[PDB]
């Protein structure tokens, strides 16, 4: 089966931000035939790229590609949030081992400072500037709840709480 | 026209001075006729730092420098730094400060619960929603969530422009006291046209026991110099620290500017309570003309009519 | 023997303005004999929009404006802008710089005055100077530069963590009595790797009229049997803010739990000081055994003791 690839590495766009999800596959070619369903329904893209603009609150869900008469891939769900932080992370499940990338992302791609990520209650980096929390070797240790307070246009916010669980 | 350049002198990190003098020269007033204040934030400078020093005149144009001495944490705490200067009636304010470090400031919501004295004395209590630092008055609106119980309050969102780049917009709903008495929470929400989510601030009465609070008027001390007597009145074990102070001479309200209410604090006693010390300073003058002071307290735990009046005289 | 004032122009936030007006004034110096350089970072400058006029003449003397425009973007780059004037010979040389910016990084700075208690009384004078807010400790150093004075005396600094995952460093440098009250200051110095330019905080005694403060003891107002007898001192007319206020009921001084004392409020007309009340709640056991029941005032503008004491007896009525 093929893969849903995002090409923002998060999964957990803003409401009104633009996502190019390509149908991945080996030894597929025909282009021209690819089926896209959301929620099960069949919408009007044809090719193996769609693209979403200005993305608002009815296109969360799960979305399914389909090329020739292979089966129907796997149900990716993308989610909008609207708050002042909602933290990405390149994947809900991430396998032992593989990198693992979180990053705490304010409305309209705002600059956040003091940024402080925390997890399961307990505090795990302070930073002035934004960064990002790159684990290059994800251990069990790192399942839990991570989320992030920043302080943007010299306001103290809180971010939603993540589920961050490895295998 | 009083031109005046606001300006803040090198702030000398190398050398030991600390405090940075503001020059606020004053071009194209009147001889003998100008006034010169300072102002912090909206707020009167009252120590006397000024060294306002005539540099030269040229006719009726005096250059005038008024030296303000400011500490480094005022100067660098993004205040409001204003030099007012009066002339023939007319009042003309420069505001200075850094120039911007850091992100600008967001929105931010500020509620105002009524004041008891006309919660229980004039029957009129208010409910205050003030958004400040806000960047555009344009699509910007309030509602207020009633949450328990129904009523029409239509109410006004009237907004005031700044002399700092900033605007604010304030809401006033005028409540009935029963609901707050028995209790009865409100939200006020306010909406902007690209925000993440509209700002909501939530008002509840204080849950917890009411304590009577406790009253006394202390005798002034001896004779100080014959000057000031700073009559003094403790109000102790009330709760919550909503309470409402106020001093009549000969049953003639005392404005608010001759006396001074501290600021509750919590008291170590178990009854959970605050002491407030009360100071009103009157001269001889007023004291010796047999004038009786009345202490006059305003709370919700007291009986009816929830006011406690304390008299002392001075044939005593 | 000229006199320099180097100025920058105030930043207007509501006028759409986007130039800085430098002014160096000169004071006295040679007709006819003038020079006015304007130095960026120990370099000459390029452009030519330098409107020098006279301001005034004074016969032998002469004073004179020098105004220059400097972009917002170029004043933002730590440029150190230095005014020279050549009089007589030599070279005068003010560097203004902006306002050394303001907390780098984060890192907080708290520069806290000693305690108005251990100055005059027992001896345990010291300053501190606290940063907040700082990502690592790693190559970050404070110094305690005393200014004028220089002594002997060696700080101490110790760090500290949180729950934020900040570090906050301490350092306490033992000051003399003596010299805080003949005026001398010093300087905390607190630098970073992240920032070439370190952060400077200097501190000194508090300027204004010292003022002798008015302490009185009031009675018990409670009319017969309450329980919880209060006692009040109030404190008034004292400045500056420095003042400590305590208790020595029947030899060994209260303890600070059974005492509160109000915030200082700037008092309205009169004087400049400020008014304090202190309160002190105890039980209808020791009303009945103590017997002393002392307030003091320790104020450093008080008398050579720096002590004011009002003792009220409880034989009274
Ligand atoms: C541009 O200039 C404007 C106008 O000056 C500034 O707006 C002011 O901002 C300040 C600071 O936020 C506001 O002050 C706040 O008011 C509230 C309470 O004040 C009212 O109530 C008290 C009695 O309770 C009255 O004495 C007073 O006069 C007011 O009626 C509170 O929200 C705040 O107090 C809380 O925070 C402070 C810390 O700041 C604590 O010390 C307090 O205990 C308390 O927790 C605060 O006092 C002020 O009202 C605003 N003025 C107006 C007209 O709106 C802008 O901030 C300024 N912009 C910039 C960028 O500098
Ligand atoms: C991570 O968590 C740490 C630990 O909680 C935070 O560090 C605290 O930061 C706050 C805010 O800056 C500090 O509070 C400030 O401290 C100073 C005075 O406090 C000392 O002195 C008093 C006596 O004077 C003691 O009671 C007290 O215990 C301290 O020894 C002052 O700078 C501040 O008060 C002054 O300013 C405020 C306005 O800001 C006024 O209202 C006050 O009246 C007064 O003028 C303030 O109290 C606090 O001390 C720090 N704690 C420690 C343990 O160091 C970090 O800030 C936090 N980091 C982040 C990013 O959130
Ligand atoms: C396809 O199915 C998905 C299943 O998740 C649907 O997503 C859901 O869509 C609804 C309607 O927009 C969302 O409800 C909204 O959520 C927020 C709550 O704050 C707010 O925008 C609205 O008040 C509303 O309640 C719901 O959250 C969302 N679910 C998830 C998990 O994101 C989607 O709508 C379906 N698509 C179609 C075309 O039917
Ligand atoms: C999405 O693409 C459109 C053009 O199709 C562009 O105008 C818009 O800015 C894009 N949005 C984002 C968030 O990049
Ligand atoms: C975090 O990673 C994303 C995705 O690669 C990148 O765009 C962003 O710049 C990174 N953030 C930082 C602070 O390096
Ligand atoms: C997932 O996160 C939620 C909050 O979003 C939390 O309540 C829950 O315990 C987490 N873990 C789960 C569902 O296993
Ligand atoms: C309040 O403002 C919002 C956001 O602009 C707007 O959609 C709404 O119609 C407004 N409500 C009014 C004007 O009653
Ligand atoms: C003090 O810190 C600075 C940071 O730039 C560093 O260059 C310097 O070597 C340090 N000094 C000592 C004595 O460690």
């Amino acid at each position: 089966k093929p893969k849903v690839s995002l090409n923002p590495p998060w999964n957990r766009i803003f409401k009104g931000e633009n996502v190019t999800l390509t149908c991945n596959g080996n030894n597929f070619f025909e282009v021209s035939s690819t089926k896209w369903f959301h929620n099960g329904s069949l919408s009007e893209e044809t090719n193996s790229s769609l693209n979403i603009v200005n993305a608002k609150f009815e296109d969360s869900g799960e979305y399914k590609c389909q090329h020739q008469q292979v089966n129907e891939s796997e149900p990716v769900y993308l989610e909008v949030f609207s708050d002042w932080l909602l933290l990405q992370a390149s994947a809900e499940v991430v396998m032992e081992g593989q990198p693992l990338f979180l990053r705490c992302h304010g409305w309209r791609n705002w600059d956040v400072y003091k940024v402080i990520y925390y997890k399961d209650g307990e505090a795990l980096k302070y930073w002035y500037e934004n960064h990002n929390i790159s684990i290059t070797n994800a251990t069990v240790e790192d399942s839990g709840t991570y989320y992030c307070t920043g302080k943007v246009w010299q306001l103290d916010y809180e971010s939603e709480p993540l589920n961050i669980t490895v295998i | 026209d009083p031109t005046l350049e606001l300006l803040h002198s090198s702030c000398d990190p190398n050398a030991f001075h600390s405090t940075i003098q503001l020059y606020c020269f004053i071009y194209g007033h009147i001889l003998n006729d100008v006034s010169v204040s300072w102002l912090m934030d909206d707020r009167e400078i009252t120590d006397t730092l000024a060294q306002t020093v005539l540099i030269k005149e040229e006719g009726k144009l005096a250059s005038t420098c008024s030296k303000l001495n400011i500490t480094e944490q005022q100067w660098m705490s993004e205040s409001t730094f204003t030099c007012k200067v009066t002339s023939q009636g007319v009042d003309y304010l420069a505001h200075t400060r850094r120039c911007p470090d850091h992100e600008p400031r967001g929105v931010i919501t500020y509620l105002i619960p009524p004041s008891p004295l006309d919660l229980y004395q004039n029957g009129a209590p208010k409910l205050t929603c003030l958004v400040v630092d806000l960047e555009s008055e344009k699509n910007v609106n309030v509602t207020w969530n009633q949450e328990k119980k129904t009523s029409v309050s239509a109410s006004q969102w009237y907004t005031k422009h700044h002399n700092n780049a900033t605007t604010s917009i304030t809401s006033i709903l005028p409540v009935v006291a029963k609901d707050w008495i028995e209790g009865y929470g409100y939200q006020c929400i306010v909406d902007h046209p690209d925000f993440p989510k509209p700002i909501v601030r939530s008002i509840t009465k204080t849950p917890g026991q009411r304590s009577a609070p406790e009253v006394y008027v202390f005798p002034p001390p001896e004779e100080e110099s014959e000057d000031k007597r700073t009559l003094t009145c403790l109000i102790q074990n009330f709760f919550p620290e909503d309470i409402s102070v106020q001093w009549l001479g000969d049953g003639k309200l005392i404005s608010n500017s001759q006396h001074s209410t501290t600021t509750p604090l919590k008291s170590n006693g178990s009854n959970q309570g605050f002491f407030i010390f009360s100071r009103l300073e009157v001269a001889k003058t007023l004291w010796t003309q047999r004038k009786q002071f009345t202490c006059q307290v305003i709370h919700e735990a007291l009986q009816k009519p929830r006011k406690l009046e304390k008299t002392i005289s001075t044939s005593l």
